[PDB]
């Protein structure tokens, strides 16, 4: 269990937490604003998934400051997580390419 | 079990205030929203506002005059709506409902009949209604009760404490000089009275005075 | 705010006949509509959630359909206990709104 | 403080500058064009965030040449920044995998 | 260009009564509407920004609501100093446009 597989695994777990908490915080922030469609938990969870994966169909979109602020956190946490995995996959491939040589 | 519990009625004079309660039971999640719905006599439902007890945040209807304050209490699982400076237009039945955060209202409350007037609270006078001496009876016999001289509404009239439901009518109350007045009727088979006890149960939550009255034949 | 129009206000029908209630939204709300029932001096009771999804406890007599702006609550062979007030409620955009209501006789 | 952590840190700072300046340049370019919705700073800032993160719900979109030209800069600066971080995360993981061996 | 229609042009109301002004957009503009007040030979004064958000200095008598195409400026118990011209203005699409105006008496 090296670092790159530990961080990537921890990123996946953290991403799940952000998706769940993001759904809760989105509804809590979007309600009270007339015209907002992100006001129920199940679809807010679906919105979080297509937000963290960047994607963004447009069927659901935050219209409040805190609702959009939550979205930004979801985006970054999504991009970083899916990006931390790629960096982990590279370290795996690089470390094995040395084994196909003299290291 | 009754999931949402509300007081029967609240009498308020114009200018004053009232704090309704909505004690909840059953599954209490962190995503639960408590809504409040106003319904004026003869009219339809009207969304007042919402509140999430978990966070304490509350939203309100903006199209209407905002005179409501929603607070919560996670310790006792009870939601509170504070109405301030009420007039005759604010006199209605206020329902509370629980939303799981999925849009619809799964369960509602019995509703609190809030009456706005300067009158005084008066207990109801209950009187029996037995058929006359020369009143012929067929295969069915009709009895009844008389509830008058009470304020404000509503009143709950049950026969034999719920066990009698079929053939029961409870006419709407009439208002004569700051005093409501209605009547209720029961229709049991002719061969069941007064052999089997037939009594009406009248409850007046506004004064918290529930009384019974057995229907005996005229002596 | 989304406006919900229920027409007609009073719907008269013979016993044992199929009756359909109407609810029209001022804008497309998908299937985020919900039907309720309120008898004389009673509390509203959920009949149909999300346009067509049925509720446990509610008789199979009731059914729902529609999507977008037009929705319909139908009762296959109506009986005496179905005499009440029927309201529709949307949950697509904040705030939640109700219909004007429809009286069944 | 190595290069990869220096560039990634500088990319984050630069990204913030592009987001702010992009919001200013978008409104300045979109105003004057009939039907444009990207004409106020607060939502232009929100538009910049969902543009740099690629995401693009569709609630806000430039319709002018310079407005779309600014958008392209925001996109590239966004992709590069979030991409420069991943490359930095890889160098971190690779350099530590050597420490779990003989280097 | 977005058209804003204010009907009726003249709104007559008894003292101490709740009065509501209407503003309708030719297309959905979310909540990007703004209300102004202009008395006789005076400059316009901002009453409500973004449909419902209140302004410091403006009495609590004024309130706003609406979303999409229909918006409403309401005055709970109108008094004599509220006699003026009320205009609405959108900021959703360029260029900014004003309503035809509504006279309160
Ligand atoms: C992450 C940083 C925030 C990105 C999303 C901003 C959301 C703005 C908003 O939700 O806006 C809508 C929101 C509605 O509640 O209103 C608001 O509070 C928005 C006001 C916040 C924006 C301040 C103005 C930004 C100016 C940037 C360009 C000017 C440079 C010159
Ligand atoms: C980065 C490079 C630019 C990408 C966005 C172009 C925006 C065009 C535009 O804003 O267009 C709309 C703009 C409105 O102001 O009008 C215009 O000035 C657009 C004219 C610029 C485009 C020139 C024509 C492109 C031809 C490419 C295919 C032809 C090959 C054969
Ligand atoms: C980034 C998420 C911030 C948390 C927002 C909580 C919801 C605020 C309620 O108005
Ligand atoms: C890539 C951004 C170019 C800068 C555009 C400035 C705005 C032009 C005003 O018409
Ligand atoms: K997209
Ligand atoms: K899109």
């Amino acid at each position: 269990s090296a670092l790159h597989w530990r961080a990537a695994g921890a990123a996946t777990v953290l991403l799940v937490i952000v998706l769940l908490a993001g759904s809760y915080l989105a509804v809590l922030a979007e309600r009270g604003a007339p015209g907002a469609q992100l006001i129920t938990y199940p679809r807010a969870l679906w919105w979080a998934c297509e937000t963290a994966t960047t994607v963004g169909y447009g069927d659901l979109c935050p219209v409040t400051l805190w609702g959009r602020l939550v979205a930004v956190v979801v985006m970054v946490a999504g991009i970083t997580s899916f990006g931390l995995v790629t960096a982990a996959l590279a370290t795996w491939f690089v470390g094995r390419e040395q084994e196909r040589r003299g290291h | 079990q009754v999931q949402l519990q509300q007081p029967g009625a609240e009498l308020v004079k114009p200018g004053a205030s009232v704090k309704l309660s909505c004690k909840a039971s059953g599954y209490t999640f962190t995503s639960d929203w408590i809504h409040w719905v106003k319904q004026r006599p003869g009219h339809g439902l009207e969304w007042i506002g919402e509140i999430i007890p978990s966070y304490g945040r509350a939203n309100y209807n903006e199209k209407i005059q905002k005179k409501a304050t929603l607070t919560a209490d996670k310790s006792s699982s009870t939601a509170f709506m504070q109405l301030s400076s009420l007039t005759s237009e604010d006199s209605a039945v206020y329902y509370c409902a629980r939303e799981r955060g999925d849009g619809y209202f799964a369960v509602w409350g019995a509703g609190t009949t809030v009456t706005v007037s300067s009158a005084k609270t008066t207990p109801p006078s209950v009187y029996p209604l037995a058929p006359g001496s020369a009143a012929q009876t067929n295969s069915m016999v009709t009895l009844g009760c008389l509830v008058k001289g009470y304020f404000p509404e509503p009143v709950t009239v049950t026969w034999n404490s719920g066990s009698l439901s079929s053939g029961v009518h409870t006419f709407p109350a009439v208002l004569q000089s700051d005093l409501y007045t209605l009547s209720s009727s029961v229709t049991v088979p002719s061969s069941s009275w007064p052999s089997e006890t037939v009594t009406c149960n009248v409850a007046h939550p506004a004064s918290s005075t529930k009384v019974d009255k057995k229907i005996v034949p005229r002596d | 705010d989304i406006l919900l129009t229920q027409s007609p206000a009073i719907l008269s029908v013979s016993p044992g006949e199929r009756v359909s209630f109407s609810c029209r939204a001022s804008q497309s709300i998908g299937t985020d509509i919900h039907w309720y029932q309120q008898r004389t001096n009673g509390s509203p009771r959920l009949l149909i959630k999300y346009a067509s999804e049925s509720i446990s406890g509610i008789p199979s007599r009731f059914s729902g359909s529609g999507s977008g702006t037009d929705f319909t609550l139908s009762i296959n062979s109506v009986e005496s206990e179905d005499i009440a007030n029927y309201y529709c409620q949307q949950s697509n955009r904040w705030p939640f709104t109700f219909g004007s209501g429809t009286k069944l006789e």
